[PDB]
């Protein structure tokens, strides 16, 4: 009975080794993806104040798109993000919006599935596998404008520190069918500008938008990408501290169990010695 | 005519109505941005602040005295109190100045956005500067680029891409000092 | 998957409450099912030796026995807890000799020792009261020669002394399934096969509590039905890959769909395995319960009641392709395509 | 014949017999004297014969409380209504020397065959501490000149405990009920004394440290207590399937506890989150505030009938209470009182403050 | 026999009768585990006889709170119904706050995610833990810790932190007018007269942390 | 080690003075007492040693006091068999330890 | 174990020894595959801890 | 020195169980291949309409 | 490595091996606190890899050939 | 796994603080001085609570 605990309190070590270099690892990857995150935040901001920002608007289709992860070691990220993203399908949703349901990562259809199975439509994964470019995004971005809607929800979560990721709803309107719309203030907003494109301004806000939904999604996917990595890092850092309280446990019963082994060992040997002697 | 009174605002108090009270509101892209548009001053004389973009990289964000920027009629400067400005930029060189010194950054095309509080945003996808650039494929690039035009529409739009691309890389590679 | 023969010693070793008397009910109860339908020659006489238990738990056996009818061919060797050491020490070779009557006479026995493991404690008393000096717990070093001097009994002799066999399961209690015990290791070591039943399996739903993994029968295939010699070398394929994508889809890490499939039938094939209490099924309507698996025709209903629908299986098959296949042993190609041609003509439920 | 107890984790899980031998296996304060005392509150009153309480062996302070409440309680009459008394006491408690604890349970014994035979009636035979005999026997056993068996015992342990365990039976004449108490020694269920009281009785309620240690009382092990009286042609199908279907859930959570306890719940699939789920709510509800621990937990203690038990289990187990939170179930009686303490629990949830003044802790009133 | 050996001697800690006197001995046995092993012979020999158990972890006197009982643990039912009425008056929202405690503790095995409903019992918590621990060799009369443990279980301590109740308590057993010890000694519990007096007198003391 | 307190205890009792004493090693002192019991035939008590264990070890220690006249004090190195403090010689050996200096690398 | 994953006979690769398995005894090419053989498995068993 | 060096990592590994050879690994890989590209062929024979 | 030692240690070495063996200790004590994490190879730290790479060069020098003592 | 430049501000006072106690409790020994050169210094103890 004393090489069952034995392999157990091996068993335990290797996990917490394991663990630990898996916490590690994270550690790395966290740092050399926060040089790709920083850079990337700054696109956004000129989009952000060219159309502001505008969640909830009474669009009668919308594209929401939670951003998850493909590796699933990341301790409530992919859950949080998913009741994050239901609990804004049951807010900006108004009238019979029909809502496209997307999801970038492989835990995102695990879990969208079970929440709206119906309106699930698209999967897009493997996209953190050898890093994530703004061609990847922009093709993303091309499988979403497949369908035609009047919005779009990003569902990700902000990388702030190394311990606070902060969900976040990203919304990009369709440029004259509701973005020229929201932003016609008795007059207009955008009309203060002086358009220098080619073509018609609905043709550069047509561009403008998905160069803005392109933007957004890159984003978007680098910023929880950077919170993967270090919410992985508390995850196998926990794991970490109750593999070494299950081990401290085990080393103790195997202690005891140790004892009470070369005790019964040594009254069995006195119990055979005394009956010759 | 704005008969979706949206905002971030407005979605944090209808939010906690239609959400469970646990979650706190999601944040927004308006929170982490500073500088704003239609907001007073920003501006202060010669200077003005110019945030030169790129997905991968963040070229300039200080202050610059004027902006050559390659828009799509023709190349344009900007200057400190610029007319706002929605500018489809062309492939070809932006050149931010800040006195004698001018770093020529050549862009591929994107987007330049001169705002009313005088603020400009460039926003590209690849900005190569000049010196990391070879002459040698740019010739041949053209030369193939100006051959192979086959009855699809699609490699007529990449080919003509290509041509105004690497026509306006000589002209800006041949034409330097 | 632990198939037993005549003349084997097939040790039922388990943990404390789990399914071990019972494997050893229905092979009693079983032989009753088979005596009336074979010849003179192969009926099974079966004896239970139940070594200190209660007068109670083995009044309740022969109240069974006698409801069933097994107690036609069955002898009930009972030396009880408040009997003397020296007679739950003897009532196993008391009870042996009782059953080689029938090996040594060309018929054939099934003896049962319900726990040896109380037989070597009533013998360590009077071994200890003898004063001979203790050894490996307390035990005398005579206990291995307790067991294997019984145990070797159970043979299977030759024509030349009459063709007899004698069958033997006796049964061993572990304390916290440590197999590695010294009466334990004993037994393990004397008997042919091993059947261990765990009770973290049994409270899985698993009943008969059969650790497929652990589980040995050193006669092999050379002595079972040959109807389920093909059909069920793949089940016990199918479950040896079942054990391992189940361990790693216990952390919640991937599935393929190749491995999936796995995960599936599998699942399929443990909800297959599990059986009720004392109703012992023939030989024949197991192995077609184990042809609809294997070949997927239990597919496409769910995990959940895949024991609800084996008896549709049974029921609404005919009862004319379970008599070809006792009588031929055999699944001949003029039987296993007329079988599966009617195992599509069945109300599975959910469908 | 099923003997119903109103105690929800013994009456599904492990249901007692009505002439049946039950072992309460405890490990030095799990609770199996609180567990034989409701068992008394319970059982001793529905029950119309009489009642033999052997004490072998433990506290003489609970000896005095049993005998001073059975005397209110009217159990025991004292004076010229003597004869109206339902319960004879045999006490041979832990001040008493080894030779009086390995004889005391004989004594008590003799006095309920002597209902059961001649009498002719059904007794209820409450055996508090039978681990006792068997220690008191080890004690004088080494001085009488023995070679010692396992761990520490007697060679003759199995066939001393045999010889007592084999007359406490139902016969043909008269019926004993027997609940016995076991101690386990260092919460070793392996020791021989539990280990060879296992083979002799028919309900075993085995007690865990673990369990008691989640708060949950009483703390019966549910994947360790068994009863022969799990059976289908015994209980009912339906009783014996929800009885399965629980324990299949609580043995899935027990798998699943190694791998909760390491990577969190965060890891987990969703059915297997139900599986947790339902798992903890079970785990709560087998919980239940008895009516003799109401003197020192101030809840009062709630009898549950078979058929409400049942229900309840089978209502947890197909879905009809996912909703509920997890300590809605804790001590409960039935099924209602979880909807009940959810109901008052939720109003609290914004009851809190506000009771500034207009008080009653003014200066003149 | 070395059960035998501890029940013989612990049985002889009685109440008795009033036919012999009304006298008792109270016993206290003291038990030394190895790495906080109960579940081992001696100990569990002993847990059967006695009536309860004092825990003390070495965990909780690691962190400086001394007493360092372990509250979920340790048991009295003898002495249960048989305490100060005043102190039954407030230690039993006590036990239930420290249960409420314990189990918000188990709840956070991290600090990333903050309730603000579960974080008030968690401050509560931490001022009852604070307010039980006391220094050596001056043990405390009952009514100055009915007093105090009234004065935690209720308001008045809800402005220090975690830090300063020590001295908070301190503060409260000075500044209180000793005639209402007076009182709960010599009427046992809270009277309505008496409980009007306590809110009255801890709302005029000043307390260290504010 | 009885040697060495005597040693020390003429220095407490007689000179008056506050001794060291450096009992080098106070669990082969254990282990020699647990040799010198199994060879006189005794049986031995938990894991493997004497059952003299605590005895033995405080007809040593409690010779290691202050005294009216001096004092002996005891820097005595501590073994740990298994790393396991709960084996019966250090559990029996930190009973008397009123300090502990732990020199790591 | 290796009787438990089917490969038949079950022999420990790793805890299985001989005298014969020197260089000057039996060649170098036997002894260079048979150790090779027993790396590559004890790298599979170093790294079976961290697959499952 | 074979399967040690890369030479038949284009082979399964179900190929290498119960087989004496690298030969008999060859050809049980390509009987493997030939039996799994006949599985589609209980698709219309022998349900009904049979010869007796 | 770990557990080996040498209770005379330092005083009785060749001087010279004395001047390498007291870096070979510290590395390989080192790359042991980085073992068993080389399982990780693309999934680099590029810090704990040069010490890893430099444990992996150290142990297959100490390899010995069997009655070839040098 | 962060930087020594990640701490806070007062974190790093911590660290400067410790950095200087776990120093400061190294000591000189007079019986090391023939062997170390420099020479051993016996301290008082209200030195060393002042000082520490
Ligand atoms: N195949 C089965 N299906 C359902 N229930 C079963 C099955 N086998 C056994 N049981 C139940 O499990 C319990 C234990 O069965 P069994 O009598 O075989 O135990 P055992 O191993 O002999 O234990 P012990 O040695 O303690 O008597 C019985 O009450 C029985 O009702
Ligand atoms: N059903 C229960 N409800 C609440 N508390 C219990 C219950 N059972 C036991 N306890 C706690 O466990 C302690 C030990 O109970 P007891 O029955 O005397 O244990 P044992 O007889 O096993 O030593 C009691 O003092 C009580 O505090
Ligand atoms: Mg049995
Ligand atoms: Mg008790």
């Amino acid at each position: 009975s004393n090489q069952a605990v034995k392999q157990r309190i091996r068993a335990i070590k290797n996990i917490g080794k394991i663990t630990k270099a898996m916490k590690m690892v994270a550690a790395s990857k966290m740092k050399n993806a926060q040089i790709a995150v920083e850079q990337s935040r700054g696109l956004v901001d000129p989009f952000v104040r060219l159309f502001g920002d505008f969640p909830a608007v009474n669009s009668n289709k919308s594209v929401v798109v939670a951003v998850t992860s493909d590796k699933g070691l990341c301790g409530g990220l992919n859950s949080n993000i998913t009741k994050y993203t239901r609990a804004t399908l049951a807010t900006t949703e108004s009238e019979g919006k029909d809502v496209v349901v997307v999801s970038i990562g492989d835990k995102g259809r695990s879990q969208l599935t079970r929440i709206e199975s119906q309106r699930y439509q698209l999967a897009i994964a493997d996209t953190y596998k050898v890093r994530v470019t703004f061609g990847q995004a922009s093709l993303i971005v091309e499988e979403l404008i497949k369908h035609n809607p009047q919005s779009y929800q990003i569902l990700f979560n902000k990388f702030r520190s190394a311990i606070s990721f902060k969900p976040t709803v990203a919304t990009i309107l369709s440029p004259d069918l509701l973005e020229k719309q929201l932003e016609d203030v008795t007059g207009n907003s955008l009309d203060a500008y002086d358009i220098e494109a080619s073509h018609e301004r609905s043709d550069v806000l047509r561009d403008l938008t998905e160069f803005h939904l392109g933007v957004t999604l890159y984003n978007a996917m680098l910023e929880n990408n950077c919170s993967e990595h270090a919410s992985r890092m508390s995850a196998m850092e926990n794991s970490t501290k109750s593999a070494g309280e299950m081990l401290g446990k085990l080393t103790l019963d195997y202690n005891r169990k140790r004892q009470a082994t070369i005790t019964t060992e040594l009254i069995e040997i006195i119990a055979g010695a005394s009956a010759l002697m | 005519e704005a008969a979706a009174p949206a905002g971030p605002k407005e979605f944090t108090e209808v939010w906690n109505k239609k959400a469970p009270s646990t979650l706190i509101v999601p944040e927004f892209p308006s929170n982490y941005t500073a500088v704003k548009a239609v907001g007073e001053g920003q501006v202060h004389g010669d200077a003005f602040p110019v945030n030169f973009y790129t997905p991968h990289s963040i070229l300039s964000q200080a202050q610059k005295d004027t902006v050559v920027l390659p828009g799509v009629d023709g190349y344009f400067g900007v200057k400190a109190s610029h007319v706002p400005t929605i500018a489809q930029l062309k492939p070809g060189v932006v050149e931010l100045h800040s006195g004698a010194e001018s770093e020529k950054f050549f862009v591929s095309g994107g987007f330049a956005f001169v705002h009313p509080n005088g603020v400009t945003d460039i926003c590209v996808l690849e900005a190569a500067t000049l010196d990391q650039v070879d002459p040698a494929a740019v010739k041949s690039a053209l030369a193939a680029a100006s051959a192979a035009q086959p009855t699809d529409e699609f490699e007529q739009a990449a080919n003509r891409a290509a041509i105004e691309l690497y026509s306006a890389l000589e002209s800006a590679v041949e034409a330097k000092a | 998957l632990v198939p037993i023969g005549r003349g084997q010693r097939e040790l039922i070793i388990g943990d404390r409450q789990t399914g071990k008397t019972a494997v050893a009910i229905d092979a009693i109860i079983h032989q009753k099912n088979c005596n009336e339908q074979v010849p003179k020659a192969q009926r099974v006489y079966c004896v239970y030796v139940a070594v200190g238990q209660k007068r109670s738990t083995v009044a309740q056996l022969v109240k069974l026995f006698t409801q069933t009818g097994a107690m036609r061919y069955t002898i009930m060797v009972s030396a009880t807890a408040s009997d003397a050491a020296p007679l739950q020490f003897l009532a196993p070779y008391s009870g042996c000799a009782m059953a080689e009557y029938f090996r040594d006479t060309g018929k054939h026995g099934l003896i049962i020792y319900d726990d040896l493991s109380k037989q070597s404690v009533a013998y360590r008393q009077m071994s200890l009261l003898l004063r001979r000096p203790p050894g490996r717990e307390a035990f005398p070093g005579d206990v291995f020669y307790l067991h294997s001097r019984l145990l070797e009994r159970a043979a299977k002799l030759s024509k030349e002394l009459g063709g007899g066999s004698l069958t033997a399961f006796p049964v061993i209690e572990t304390q916290a399934g440590d197999v590695s015990a010294y009466i334990a290791t004993n037994v393990i070591s004397i008997t042919d096969g091993q059947i261990f039943l765990e009770t973290e399996l049994f409270y899985k739903g698993i009943r008969p509590a059969l650790n497929v993994g652990l589980s040995v029968s050193r006669v092999g295939s050379a002595a079972q039905f040959p109807g389920m010699k093909q059909v069920a070398g793949t089940l016990k394929l199918e479950l040896a890959q079942y054990r391992e994508v189940a361990a790693f889809a216990q952390f919640g890490s991937d599935l393929d769909a190749a491995t999936q499939y796995v995960l599936e039938r599998g699942a399929r094939l443990t909800e297959m395995l599990k059986q009720k209490q004392f109703a012992p099924i023939p030989i024949e309507r197991q192995t077609v319960a184990v042809y609809a698996a294997t070949k997927g025709f239990l597919d496409k209903v769910r995990v959940q009641d895949i024991v609800a629908a084996e008896e549709a299986v049974i029921s609404q098959v005919n009862p004319a392709v379970f008599k070809i296949l006792k009588a031929n042993g055999k699944i001949t190609p003029a039987l296993d395509a007329h079988l599966k041609a009617e195992l599509r003509k069945v109300k599975l439920p959910g469908a | 014949e099923i003997l119903v107890t109103g105690i929800k984790v013994v009456d599904l899980l492990a249901p007692y017999q009505r002439g049946g031998k039950i072992g309460l296996f405890g490990g030095a304060g799990v609770g199996k004297t609180v567990l034989i005392m409701e068992l008394i509150n319970n059982v001793a009153k529905a029950h119309g014969g009489f009642s033999v309480f052997a004490g072998v062996g433990e506290r003489t302070r609970e000896g005095n409380d049993l005998y001073r409440e059975m005397i209110e309680s009217g159990v025991i009459k004292l004076g010229a209504e003597r004869g109206n008394s339902k319960c004879t006491l045999v006490y041979g408690q832990m001040n008493e020397p080894p030779g009086a604890r390995a004889r005391v349970a004989l004594t008590g014994l003799t006095v309920a065959e002597y209902f059961r035979d001649i009498e002719g009636q059904d007794v209820l035979l409450f055996v508090d501490n039978i681990f006792r005999f068997t220690q008191a026997n080890s004690e004088v056993s080494a001085l009488l000149g023995r070679i010692p068996s396992a761990v520490g015992y007697q060679p003759t342990l199995a066939t001393d405990l045999g010889g007592l365990q084999e007359r406490i039976t139902t016969t043909t004449k008269g019926s004993i009920t027997s609940v016995q108490a076991v101690y386990v020694p260092a919460d070793d269920l392996t020791d021989p004394a539990p280990a060879t009281t296992f083979a002799h009785l028919d309900a075993t309620t085995v007690l865990s440290r673990s369990i008691a240690e989640l708060g949950i009382y009483p703390a019966v092990d549910p994947l360790d207590s068994t009863s022969r009286m799990l059976n289908p042609n015994v209980i009912g199908a339906e009783h014996y399937n929800v009885a399965r279907g629980v324990q299949k859930v609580l043995q899935d959570y027990k798998n699943l506890q190694d791998i909760i306890a390491i990577l969190g719940m965060d890891e987990l699939s969703e059915e297997d989150k139900l599986t947790v789920a339902r798992a903890r709510k079970i785990q709560r509800f087998l919980s239940q505030p008895f009516q003799v621990a109401e003197v020192f937990t101030g809840t009062p203690g709630k009898y549950v009938d078979l058929a409400d038990t049942i229900s309840g289990f089978q209502g947890v187990l197909t879905g009809k209470y996912d909703d509920l939170p997890e300590m809605a179930f804790y001590m409960v009686g039935d099924i209602k009182e979880v909807k009940e303490k959810a109901d008052k629990m939720a109003k609290d949830i914004a009851s809190r403050k506000e009771a500034d003044n207009k008080k009653v802790s003014e200066e003149l009133k």
